[PDB]
């Protein structure tokens, strides 16, 4: 019924997309004030990350091996440091466009926009989600290594993702703006292959939310006797803290959220009916409570 | 990871071949996997590409003839390679990856090559 899925406009992050070039190897960066952020491995041919000593690696570049463009501008590197697994090379020029911005590390199921690059230039925006086994799904990441994930809030840009690489299978895998990889993922050549993924409960609940806010009404009072059926049909844990997010959403429907959580109990069981719930016959798990209550 | 080429050949224009890429030391389906060539004097040109759960990337120079295929139960990697011109003379290189960062058929994508197969088409 019109709910649809948000970007956040872009134009702050577009402002701040640089491309850095080190000896073959060509991706994105991220200029806030005067300091460039980029996957560490900028620093590695394919056959460097075989067994990367990336301390040793570091060692040999200076500063004239990295290549900063943004735009028609070429950005002199001054400086550069490692922080885990991301590379900050200091310029000689303050980013006049930096916006307000923050770096958060964020959990599972909380969602975020992606804006993809190739080469420092903006190709498009997508609203994502953090999957359980901390991977994204999708071609839109290939050749856009370096692209970073974001939310705003009254203009200020918190940075939660960078992209540093696309898996065999063909998801992708990546940083906080800190450098510590979402979940067991190595920056080095080798077999890494993502966990099983699970739905997220909070999200589905939240969506049922705003199926219920659209006029779409069909529908374990306590919360362990829900997680111990959760549990059954791979979803997540509803913790107590979810319950907590899900009371805004409570309060304008009137229903409680443990009535909710009564309602999906059978929907995992019966199954689809041949109905629709918001235009979709599926139960859809990328919308946070926050996402529903910011369009309803 | 161990990769080795076979099936090269020297066939007329319009002529046909198929390469084969033995995989050793680790399991092709835990590798995206890919088909370059070397022609005289020219930079390795990547035609075409799999990854893991089959889906396929082609240059547009080999779009229409050339088909790359993988079978796991034998650890081996295909190319058809149909309607061959003079053009396509080159050693053709099997190519590993388990990380991609460009472009899928970028050679800057891949660590493991093997040591090449000749194909020559005479017009």
């Amino acid at each position: 019924s019109g709910f649809r899925k948000m970007a956040f406009p872009s134009g702050k992050v577009e402002g701040c997309m640089v491309q850095v070039t080190c000896g073959t190897t060509t991706l994105n960066g991220l200029w806030l004030d005067d300091v460039v952020y980029c996957p560490r491995h900028v620093i590695c041919t394919s056959e460097d990350m075989l067994n990367p000593n990336y301390e040793d690696l570091l060692i040999r570049k200076s500063n004239h091996n990295f290549l900063v463009q943004a735009g028609n501008v070429q950005l002199r590197v001054i400086g550069h440091s490692m922080q885990n697994c991301v590379l900050k090379l200091k310029v000689d020029t303050a980013n006049p466009k930096t916006p307000k911005y923050k770096f958060v590390r964020i959990q599972p199921g909380q969602t975020f926009s992606v804006l993809a690059c190739y080469n420092g230039s903006p190709s498009g925006v997508y609203q994502c989600a953090m999957r359980p086994n901390f991977t994204i799904k999708g071609s839109f990441l290939n050749g856009s290594c370096g692209s970073v994930g974001f939310n705003i809030d009254y203009d200020c840009v918190s940075f939660c993702y960078m992209h540093h690489m696309e898996l065999p299978t063909g998801v992708h895998a990546g940083t906080d703006l800190e450098g510590n990889f979402y979940g067991p993922f190595v920056d080095r050549q080798t077999a890494q292959a993502a966990g099983t993924d699970t739905t997220i409960t909070v999200n589905v609940l939240a969506w049922l939310y705003a199926a219920v806010i659209n006029g779409d009404r069909w529908f374990t009072t306590t919360l362990n006797d829900f997680n111990l059926v959760a549990m059954k049909y791979n979803y997540e844990p509803l913790t107590q803290d979810h319950v907590d997010i899900l009371g805004p959403l409570s309060a304008q429907t009137g229903i409680a959220v443990l009535d909710m959580c009564a309602s999906l109990k059978e929907l995992l069981q019966n199954g689809m009916n041949g109905r629709t719930i918001l235009g979709s016959a599926l139960l859809e798990d990328e919308f946070t409570p926050f996402d529903v209550v910011r369009q309803c | 990871v161990q990769l080795q080429e076979s099936g090269g050949g020297s066939v007329a224009a319009g002529g046909s071949l198929r390469l084969s890429c033995a995989v050793s030391g680790v399991t092709a389906s835990s590798v995206y996997m890919a088909w370059f060539r070397q022609a005289p004097g020219k930079e390795r040109e990547g035609l075409a590409g799999i990854n893991t759960v089959g889906y396929t990337t082609y240059a547009d120079s080999v779009k229409g003839r050339f088909t790359i295929s993988k079978d796991n139960s034998e650890n081996t990697l295909y190319l058809q390679m149909n309607s061959l011109k003079p053009e396509d003379i080159a050693l053709y290189y099997c190519a590993a990856t388990y990380l991609l960062r460009f472009a899928s058929l970028s050679a800057t994508n891949f660590p493991y090559w093997g040591q090449g197969t000749q194909v020559t088409v005479s017009s």
